[PDB]
């Protein structure tokens, strides 16, 4: 009940409606059928304040959805730098695979953010994880065109 | 459903789906922006991760890069996966689709996934789902 | 024992040959409004075929081009399902 | 509210574009062969798409070419399908 | 089978199927007799009579008989059938057709039934089985 | 039992077959799930002296199989001459319609038999009858290109 009307609220970036929510009893780790938590889609879309308050809660930050996917996993994806501190400050899985085995270092490489990987490598992302069809970070940065990755992956390898 | 008449689907994954999403174009193609692609791109990301793939989504390809991607896909180990899927978002002409810098067949794209040139895809469906014009001719309909 | 190499292809285009394809720039083309839609219910109850043939009364009947240019106003559109498939193929 | 003009064609080919079509001069087509025996036995029970799927099936697994000419000696042919349909057909 | 996503087939009559059986051709085409091409229009003919369709047959049509034959048909009253079928048997190449007498591209065979040029065949399935070859390439086939 | 040994002998043109299939107590009406009888496939087959026997042991002459189709409507389309006649001497329906409007006259204008409409004339065939369609003979004759039949069903109208 509360359950949608918090994944609804956290997703529209609604700060103070996701509070009173929670402060009114919403469960923090409320999903919907795909595993998608507030926390999930608070890091996919980039609303820095609600993940802080879903976290004040006791979200889980490892939450993992029907496919694996953690909130590192959005915010790398979704390319939330602060986002991705903020989880990993709070205990995320800087390694988490999810069911194709994508790592947050995987989707980064892919999508081009340079400073997450940074910051994923800096907090002991594993430069050599294999998805299930056997690509490294570097595959995936090296596949895209994002060259100065692939130099930053390569390095960080040997 | 009588199973005798389905494709296998009992494989480890389903597998890949590729979306090339073509938005942006050289100014030497005088080809306009294609807004709303991007919506489409994550709708369809969205919906074809529901259904089990492994989406994979490469923005404003040139005509190598789509040539590249869908060669070294069709070179990849398909072994245990049950199926194979790329979406082609850009503009198009009859038989032909926009890279970023001009236009490739799309039977060459398709090509390199051909029984005998892609062994681990052998007897699977190879899906291609292609967003473009065909031509310029417009349906009038009819009441 | 061989198997055709062109066999176990589908193609669903988006349009008939010769044809425009419509997009709307707000929401996105029409054929992939239809398809996420159509998917996004069905995806994993039907076979692609029911699935695609859905996605052709879709586009046919729920979309019509809108333009202050007469040669562009209320226009239709309808797509092209091409099948070298072999079975019935249910995404399960 | 209109539908479009070119909505609701089936193009059943018997082979795909730019490839020969195969003829038994003693049994007839391959492909007429196939669409026969298929709907002599499902014809009235399943739907067009369903029975097309196993026509295109029965042609690629059951027919091979025979020629003293290498050049024509045990090739494959696989029909082609193309749908334009904004419903099930059931032959009903 | 749920109703609303199948064609209506409450109609008086299934309706018409109309076989083109071309077997001989005039020396000038240069394209030989198509043995075989019989067995194929009498099995359909019975296959097609089974379905519920007023099956009617032509043999070595040229192409301006082919032309007028489908026109008639799409000039026809078609309000108390549910469908139309049209089967061509004949030689071909890439996107034609061949008459006793020369190639007519099958396009202009199908444009008659057209929504807006055939009216009381609108909203019902229009069906076209064309054995005929599309190009001279061969299928070496895989194991 | 015998009624399908009887159907295929008929079909398969094997007088001697057939004689001994009757003289045993075959069912000279047997008819398969099409409503296709022995007379049918002796008249589509042009099985003369089968059609003869069959006949005689009281085969119903204006049989309808479940298209509307009937032994006359079956010979007349196959182009067998003589059968027309013993057909219609025994009383077949000259005019009998099948589920679309076919009469047996339809049947021999379009597949260009012009004796056998000729014989259809001469037994009463009704020159006039339109098909579900709404065509005559005379109108499946010019579409045919069967020149000399449609000169002789429009000079039979009037």
């Amino acid at each position: 009940d509360l359950g949608k009307k918090l994944l609804d609220a956290a997703s529209a970036g609604q700060d103070d409606e996701v509070r009173i929510l929670m402060a009114n009893g919403a469960d923090v780790n409320a999903s919907n059928q795909q595993g998608w938590t507030p926390l999930h889609a608070t890091a996919e879309y980039g609303h820095l304040e609600i993940v802080d308050v879903l976290l004040a809660y006791g979200a889980d930050v490892n939450a993992s959805d029907s496919y694996g996917s953690t909130p590192l996993h959005s915010a790398a994806w979704a390319g939330h730098l602060e986002i991705v501190d903020v989880l990993l400050a709070h205990g995320a899985d800087v390694n988490a695979s999810d069911n194709y085995g994508w790592t947050p270092l995987h989707l980064a490489a892919h999508t081009g953010h340079l400073e997450i990987v940074d910051v994923l490598l800096a907090n002991g992302a594993d430069v050599n994880a294999n998805n299930w069809w056997g690509k490294t970070p570097f595959d995936l940065a090296i596949d895209n065109g994002n060259e100065d990755i692939a130099e930053v992956l390569q390095k960080a390898a040997k | 459903r009588v199973p005798t008449y389905q494709y296998n689907m009992n494989f480890e994954k389903l597998g890949k789906c590729i979306i090339i999403n073509n938005k942006n174009f050289d100014k030497v193609t005088g080809m306009g922006v294609r807004n709303g692609t991007d919506k489409d791109a994550e709708a369809l990301f969205k919906c074809f991760r529901s259904l089990g793939f492994d989406v994979i989504v490469y923005n404003d390809c040139s005509c190598a890069k789509m040539q590249d991607l869908l060669k070294k896909a069709s070179e990849e180990d398909h072994t245990n996966a049950a199926c194979f899927a790329c979406i082609l978002l850009s503009h198009g002409e009859e038989n032909v689709i926009y890279g970023k810098d001009g236009v490739t067949p799309i039977k060459d794209l398709t090509a390199h996934f051909r029984g005998d040139r892609c062994k681990t895809l052998l007897e699977k469906p190879k899906l291609f789902f292609i967003q473009a014009c065909r031509g310029t001719e417009l349906d009038d309909g009819i009441q | 024992y061989k198997i055709p190499v062109e066999a176990d292809f589908l193609f669903a285009y988006s349009t008939v040959p010769g044809y425009y394809s419509w997009r709307s720039p707000g929401r996105g083309s029409w054929f992939v409004q239809a398809l996420c839609s159509i998917l996004e219910e069905h995806g994993k109850d039907l076979e692609i075929m029911q699935i695609l043939t859905r996605v052709n009364d879709r586009v046919a009947r729920h979309f019509e081009s809108q333009s202050d240019d007469p040669h562009f106003h209320e226009k239709k559109q309808i797509p092209c399902v091409v099948s070298m498939l072999t079975k019935e193929l249910y995404f399960s």
